[PDB]
């Protein structure tokens, strides 16, 4: 039979499962909704564990359990009564003999340890990935700390004391290659010689590759904190999302910065190369799935001030007009082929992340925080879940490293681009628009001419890179 | 077979928008979304008697890729301009979000509604004479809706096809 | 994208979290933290083939020994990991697949055995032993290192290629 459970009086997590505290989805089960005790209960049950669902629940818990309740639950989970000796166990007893205790030796097995153990899971987890409920709040470390310390008992020993180094190591906070990154490529600017640093100057190749390297790392940085609750959107998102702001802030710029420098050359023939070169740059983000460096590209090819300049459009090559035409159908259909593109490659890639933003807070404002049942408010769990599935896939993307080489100055320099200066955005927009309509007027103004404003050579270097022993 | 209207939807973030396109598509009758799901954004619909189909854009949570306004709505053949009513800002922001799309459709008359949002129970801050002048400054319709109760949803959105067909 | 559930099983301290940070994160970890249960995913191109791999990594300790039915009827694929300066892990081996295979009630779950450490020079267990186990398994043998990344991508694709063909 079943184990015996503790009174529900002295130990809530052992009331039985009703529709008026947990309803499941139609081998594990899936929780569709429950009480917060029966979420804690089935994140830390004694059948099986279920590592998914303690990572959505870390995630997602504080839209209906604050921190400081949290841990006081799990603390009053882990606090499990033992029962008492049995029949044949006081019969051996009033006989002098050793009992048996085989009830609760299967109790402590079968029902104590596990959940200890799972509960102790609940607790690595939050200290390893959702530390920052710590950071901001120290109290709640104390008690954290204290209860892991306070541990008694040598079944728990081994993870108790871990957890007890790896809090104390969170506290006061390495890549290997299956190969060696290519060689660093340069065309007319010099190693050493940023000052003459820009688009023409600096090689397409490594154009692309410094800045897949510093989007991957704004990606990368991006933590689910800044994320649940739709925070980034809210008053405070520069409190709350300031990792987010920063990577959605670099594509802007990058892609302000495309436009600029196209609209500012006058000259019809120079502008050309300027295009010819940024579709390059478009294709080497393709080869390295760096998809945000692909967006950036096409929201500049589709802006007002570029979307409009026939002239210059003619003279693009044919191969080069289908790169572009075939960038910007990923995202066309609600980013359809986008979404199946992402899903076929193989990582490392950068992926946009506007339409994950999207999808979380839709599925945020979509479904209700509670459902109502049998006079009963209960959580709605799936709501979170499908909140977590969008965060789980953020991260699955976030593992996996670029095997290319830092230049330390091309980095910089595109960390410190600025193509607005001190202007506001809406000065700086009408004015790439209006250098748009000087260049090529709208028709039946003719088309003036223009000087030419570089020295150096035009042609590009290409896109295939080179190999020296 | 049927007309397919290709609809926009723009306005400030952080003040309930995305309330307008969720309540629309929803099972009107069950409050519950997947966002994710192929074609969440498809609704037939039956307008003065004729069924058309309605593919409607709301990237709501992307108003910070700002230099992708041009892109997403390049797409559009009638826009719904939307503020919330408890946010002033969000009504000022309206005039530039017109002059854009007047800019990327390369028109001076692009069908559009202009819609005030009801997205909680803070007090109102404009009020439905300041929001029915500035649409009669613009010669567009003005449509008020309720974030909650789906009142004015069907309104907005059938009005903007109604200019598009009028146009 | 087909999925694929893979679990890293194998005594305390031989290196499952090891190998499967390495292959996450391309990392070392240097540390030793006992594992309760953790889970990762990874998506791969294998033959051609985009896959989603879900790893389960497992606790080695004894003390978790009673909590293994649970995460072995999920499993779709088994690696089997010692370390080879490690005899007493060696030995463990067979408990690990023995219970696979009543778990699964079958004969022939998709595993691979795992001889790991093999960037350290003092060896206790011999390539030939562990090759003889694999072969009366029915399973190929891969020696590995989460350090150096010796063999690590070999040993988790070719259990997914043992899924596949299953
Ligand atoms: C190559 C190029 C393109 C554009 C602006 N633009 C144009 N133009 C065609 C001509 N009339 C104006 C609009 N077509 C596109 C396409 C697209 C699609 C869809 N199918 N095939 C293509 C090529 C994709 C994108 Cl992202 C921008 C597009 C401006 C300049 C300066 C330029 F050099
Ligand atoms: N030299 C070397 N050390 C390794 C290797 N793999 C793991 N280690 C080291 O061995 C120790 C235990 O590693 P770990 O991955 O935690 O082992 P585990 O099998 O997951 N342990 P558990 O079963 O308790 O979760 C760590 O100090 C780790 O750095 C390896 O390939 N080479
Ligand atoms: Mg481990
Ligand atoms: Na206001």
């Amino acid at each position: 039979g079943q184990m015996r459970l503790p009174s529900a009086d002295v130990y809530r997590f052992a009331e039985p499962d009703s529709e008026e505290n947990i309803i499941f989805e139609e081998g594990i089960p899936i929780i569709k909704a429950g009480t917060v005790i029966k979420l804690i209960e089935r994140l830390t049950y004694h059948m099986y564990a279920d590592p998914n669902f303690v990572r959505t629940f870390l995630t997602t818990y504080r839209s209906f359990c604050k921190p400081q309740e949290l841990l006081s639950l799990i603390i009053e989970r882990f606090e499990i009564p033992e029962p008492e000796p049995t029949e044949a166990d006081r019969i051996a007893i009033e006989n002098g003999d050793q009992p048996l205790s085989a009830e609760l030796k299967r109790f402590r097995k079968e029902y104590i340890q596990p959940v200890q153990l799972r509960v102790l899971n609940v607790c690595r987890h939050w200290v390893e990935h959702h530390f920052y409920d710590f950071e901001r709040d120290a109290y709640l470390l104390q008690r954290m700390e204290e209860f892991i310390g306070t541990v008694r008992g040598k079944a728990m020993k081994k993870w108790v004391e871990s957890i007890t180094k790896i809090i104390q190591r969170k506290k006061i906070a390495n890549i290997t290659f299956q190969s060696s990154p290519p060689t660093v490529e340069w065309h007319i600017s010099r190693p050493g010689h940023i000052e003459t640093f820009d688009l023409l100057t600096l090689h397409p190749i490594e154009i692309a590759r410094q800045l897949t390297l510093l989007e991957s790392d704004l990606y990368r940085a991006v933590q689910p904190s800044e994320l649940v609750g739709s925070v980034w959107t809210k008053e405070d998102k520069e409190i709350n999302s300031p990792n987010l702001l920063k990577m959605i802030r670099h594509t802007t710029n990058l892609t302000l910065w495309f436009e600029k420098c196209i609209v500012e050359t006058e000259n019809l023939e120079e502008r050309v190369a300027v295009v010819s070169r940024i579709i390059e740059i478009l294709q080497v983000f393709q080869e390295l799935n760096n998809f945000n460096g692909v967006l950036e590209v096409v929201s500049a090819m589709n802006s007002s001030p570029v979307y409009r300049l026939d002239h210059t459009f003619e003279q693009i090559p044919s191969r080069q007009k289908k790169i572009l035409e075939e960038a910007h159908e990923l995202s066309e259909d609600h980013y359809k082929k986008y979404l199946a593109k992402l899903r076929s490659i193989n990582p490392p890639c950068v992926p946009f992340f506007g339409i994950y933003l999207t999808n979380i807070l839709k599925t945020e404002e979509g479904n209700p925080e509670v459902l109502k049942r049998h006079g009963k408010e209960l959580i709605n769990f799936s709501k979170r879940r499908k909140v977590a599935e969008i965060t789980g896939e953020i991260q699955q993307y976030q593992n996996q490293p670029y095997c290319l080489r830092v230049e330390s100055d091309i980095k910089r320099f595109f960390e410190n681009l600025n193509p607005m200066g001190n202007s506001m955005e809406k000065e700086f927009t009408d004015y790439l628009f209006n250098k748009s309509l000087e260049i090529e007027p709208r028709n039946p103004k003719p088309l003036p001419r223009f000087p030419k404003k570089y020295s150096y050579p035009l042609k590009s270097p290409g896109v295939r890179p080179s190999n020296p022993r | 077979g049927m007309t397919e209207y290709k609809l926009v939807v723009v306005g400030a973030g952080g003040v309930g928008k995305s309330a307008l396109t969720i309540q629309l598509i929803q099972n009107h009758f069950v409050d519950e979304y997947d966002p994710t799901i192929e074609d969440s954004y498809r609704k037939q619909v039956v307008i003065d008697g004729e069924t058309c189909l309605l593919d409607i854009l709301d990237t709501a949570g992307q108003e910070e890729y700002s230099a992708m306004r041009d892109q997403y709505m390049r797409t559009g053949e009638g826009f719904l301009c939307v503020f919330a009513i408890n946010n002033t800002k969000s009504f000022e922001d309206i005039h530039q979000y017109r002059e854009q799309i007047k800019r990327v459709k390369d028109s001076d008359d692009v069908p559009m509604v202009l819609v005030g949002n009801k997205c909680d129970l803070a007090a109102r801050t404009v009020e439905s004479r300041q929001a029915q002048d500035l649409a009669r400054s613009y010669g567009i319709p003005y449509i008020e809706t309720s974030a909650k109760t789906r009142q004015g949803v069907e309104d907005a959105f059938y009005t903007l096809v109604r200019e598009i067909r009028q146009h």
